RNA sequence: GAUGCAGUGUACCCGCGGCUAGACGGAAAGACCCCGUGAACCUUUACUGCAGCUUGACACUGAACUUUGAUUGAGGUUCUAACUCUGUCCCGUGAUCCGGGACGAGGACCGUGUCUGGUGGGUAGUUUGACUGGGGCGGUCUCCUCCUAAAGAGUAACGGAGGAGUACGAAGGUGCGCUCAGCGUGGUCGGAAAUCACGCGUAGAGUAUAAAGGCAAAAGCGCGCUUAACUGCGAGACCCACAAGUCGAGCAGGUACGAAAGUAGGUCUUAGUGAUCCGGUGGUUCUGUAUGGAAGGGCCAUCGCUCAACGGAUAAAAG
RNA sequence: AUAGCACUCUGCAAACACGAAAGUGGACGUAUAGGGUGUGAUGCCUGCCCGGUGCUGGAAGGUUAAUUGAUGGGGUUAGCGUAAGCGAAGCUCUUGAUCGAAGCCCCAGUAAACGGCGCCUAAGGUAGCGAAAUUCCUUGUCGGG
RNA sequence: GAACCCACUGUCGUUGAAAAGCCAGGGGAUGACUUGUGGAUAGGGGUGAAAGGCUAAUCAAGCCUGGUGAUAGCUGGUUCUCCCCGAAAGCUAUUUAGGUAGCGCCUCGGACGAAUACCAUAGGGGGUAGAGCACUGUUUCGGCACCGAUGCAAACUCCGAAUACCUAUGAGUACUAUCCGGGAGACAGACUGCGGGUGCUAACGUCCGUAGUCAAGAG
RNA sequence: UAUAAUGGGUCAGCGACUUAUAUUCAGUAGCGAGGUUAACCGUAUAGGGGAGCCGUAGAGAAAUCGAGUCUUAAUAGGGCG
């Protein structure tokens, strides 16, 4: 006979791409998500497909906090 | 004898100061599903990539 | 099925945006205010034939 | 050449644009330091062909801002862009 | 699958007569099998062309008299001068060719030239995909979600499991307002399960659609007003052999909703798709083969492919 | 292959064949003759189906090729307008009114035409024969040798 | 039943006496018979009591010359010496799979020089090994869909390493790293160890990731 | 691949990356913001022959402009120089 199955979808290359401690510039993408595993914080926006994109030049930093306990980066000045 | 050009990439290359342009395509026909941004940012000419460079100079060397 | 429409501007100036909608429950042209950027201002568009 | 084992050529998967001008192929152009190889202080179409600047089958020229003067010239019938005209009456020129 | 390698056993040197177990013995670049975008011949309701046959219009092609239809156009009946005779006679001539002359039988028919519809394996040039634990048969060829995938990205098998080729002028934008679902108690023809009050525990509800990642400032639910499902762009970055793909602060113009700070460049996101050539439509301060126009061409917007063998040999192809 | 049989075509300048034509064979023959096709002495015989394809005859009802060229639209050309611009003959580009045969669709006949002989079709095998040059199970079963 | 014309069986021959025969048998032999001389039919043609038979030892399209040196992604071959460097058998696409193109890997020149690499320290995300039952599913024993105990999971997770990866600073040791250009080859890999799918926890089996050797390396 | 995979019985002689044209890069020589002739004439490697070609300016489909130019309502922003 045959089978069934044999499908599968192209990759789509997610996840963090500038570490804690890293400088960046404005504009730079810092995370790719399907989700909002990272939300954003100070001088850090969203996009439609929920990226996380730096709005300033600084330093990345990510932390928890929250009483719901999600994880937040951020850009310091 | 002479070398002799390919027209066909005679008809679709122009030469520029240090490179050659050339128009995008996926702008013909099917454009209503398309976004805005993609309509906008598809017009206008762009610059041939340095790894096709050399072929284009194959063909065209005249220009 | 969706069908293919333009949508053209009533200032006359040829402008014409391009949409589809659905026949069975959209049976009336189509009214709409839009940008006509020919003159640069907001006015009405008129549903038409795609052709 | 030209050829990539059967995909869709880079020539071929672009578009065509454009079309071609005749009179471009009739247009010439002529940069300021070539004046000097004018004999003579009368600088026309005639002039330019005979110092063989100009090829014999055009039918007009420009001169454009491109190099320097040192002399006096009186322009006939040519077309000077603002930093040329601005040369030439630098130099002691004049036009027409 | 060893006279020639390793370890061992046997064997003084050379003929003649016989034998065929081996020297994957000699002989013919395997005919069997598969491949090459090779060859030939044969078949057909494979593709495409032609000979042959056949329909009509114009020409060769003329005269007269009559009938009937929607000024014309279809017939019929006679005639002889074009034209046919592989019919008789006379001559060139000594001749079953041919030519001319007379007669006879036909006759505006038949037949031929040009054009045109149909038929056309009679003949001719061709085509008839790839993957594949050999080939064929079967299955598959593009896109999305999870696992295989070894805690960054990426990672194969005819490995294990599911979805897609849409929908919506509101299911978009904005201001305001509200939280699900499940159980325990009493009530009408209504009870396992129909509407309604209180109370308990808790997100198991929902999110147009498959799954994953998400969702309280709810991204879930309702109401009023509306068209930012805009135009010109765009610092910077992700991904990428190319062609392509993706996110985006911010500036100018015109808007919608808010008292206001402000939000809005389609919808929680990731599938819902098709390059180039050719042609159609609306504009266009571009070009216009002597000159003025026009035709045609270019530029902006947009339309026509299940080209699914989905980077798409030709417009068109089986055994 | 054959003698025999049957179907079909051919009225003579025959049908058919060769050839580019002229012409030649058929035949210096004339339906008791000539060509094509199938079966295959002889004896007894040769069932059903015209739905499909082909052939034959009829019908004139729908579709149209060349040809012909109604009407419409467009470019240019004259004269007029303070100005909006209005705008003809002629030439030229384009459109396709009407006329138009076969062929196809339609009806009937034809099987010693090709072909078929399992509720449905067009109808589902008359005579004769039979593990056979046809039988897979199969060295089917019974008798003779 | 002789001559003459044929070719049914067997032996011999198979570098033969012979590129089709001899010997012993066999069939027709007044006929649709055999045979001499001279003529006609020519290659997509001829002829054929029909085998694709014959057409000069040649026939599913004769022979000779010319187009012609046809094309062949296929097979073979490619000739003196020394010095330096030195690969790959991968990704993507293809009427593509034993061909080819871009990238990756090699070499030479120019430009440019530590902007590089190893190690130490500092900062950063994770969801694998293991483990667990708080979700999903599944398993056994008891007391009232629940409660107590117990076990399991690539497509389960309340948890969670070592390694690996990214960024900054630094000692020492290494002409490193990047850019522009000229020339390539290569795109059939093999075994072994470790983590796996497939198979029977089979294969000198097959398909991935990762390191070593062979390939191209002797002792 | 010792392979029981291919080719060679032996010797002597013959036997395979060429030629013309165009173009691109490198080395070397002349001249230098300039460089160079072609056909042709010429008792002819001389001398003459400046038509032509490359370089010296880009942008834009084009008109056009020009150290700027395209896009746009925009001296904004951006692409190519």
């Amino acid at each position: 006979g045959s089978t069934k199955n044999g499908r599968d979808s192209n990759p789509k290359m997610l996840g963090v791409k500038v570490y804690g401690g890293q400088t960046v510039t404005a504009g730079n993408i810092i995370v790719r998500q399907r989700g909002t595993e990272f939300h954003a914080g100070a001088n850090v926006g969203m996009g439609r497909d929920h990226t996380l994109f730096a709005t300033a030049d600084g330093v990345v930093k990510f932390e928890v906090k929250g009483q719901f306990g999600r994880r937040y980066v951020k850009v310091e000045t | 004898a002479k070398l002799k050009t390919r027209r066909g990439a005679a008809k679709r290359f122009k030469a520029t100061a240090n490179g050659f342009k050339r128009k995008q395509a996926f702008k013909r026909h099917i454009l209503t599903k398309k976004s805005a941004k993609r309509i906008r940012q598809l017009r206008g000419c762009v610059m041939v990539h340095v790894s096709d460079v050399a072929s284009v100079r194959r063909m065209c060397p005249y220009i | 099925m969706r069908d293919k429409i333009r949508l053209v501007s009533s200032a006359g100036t040829g402008y014409f945006y391009t949409t589809t909608k659905n026949k069975r429950t959209m049976p009336e042209k189509m009214e709409i205010k839009k940008f006509d950027p020919k003159i640069r201002q907001h006015v009405i568009f008129k549903e038409a034939k795609i052709k | 050449p030209g050829f990539e084992g059967g995909q869709t050529a880079i020539y071929r998967r672009l578009p065509k644009f454009g079309f071609t001008s005749q009179i471009a192929l009739k247009t010439a152009e002529v940069r300021l330091s070539e004046l000097s190889k004018v004999e003579g202080d009368i600088v026309s179409l005639e002039t330019l062909k005979a110092a063989n600047v100009v090829r014999r089958d055009q039918i007009r020229a420009r001169i454009v801002l491109s190099g320097e003067i040192t002399r006096a010239f009186t322009v006939q019938g040519v077309a000077l862009t603002k930093g040329a005209k601005a040369a030439i009456e630098a130099a002691g020129g004049k036009v027409e």
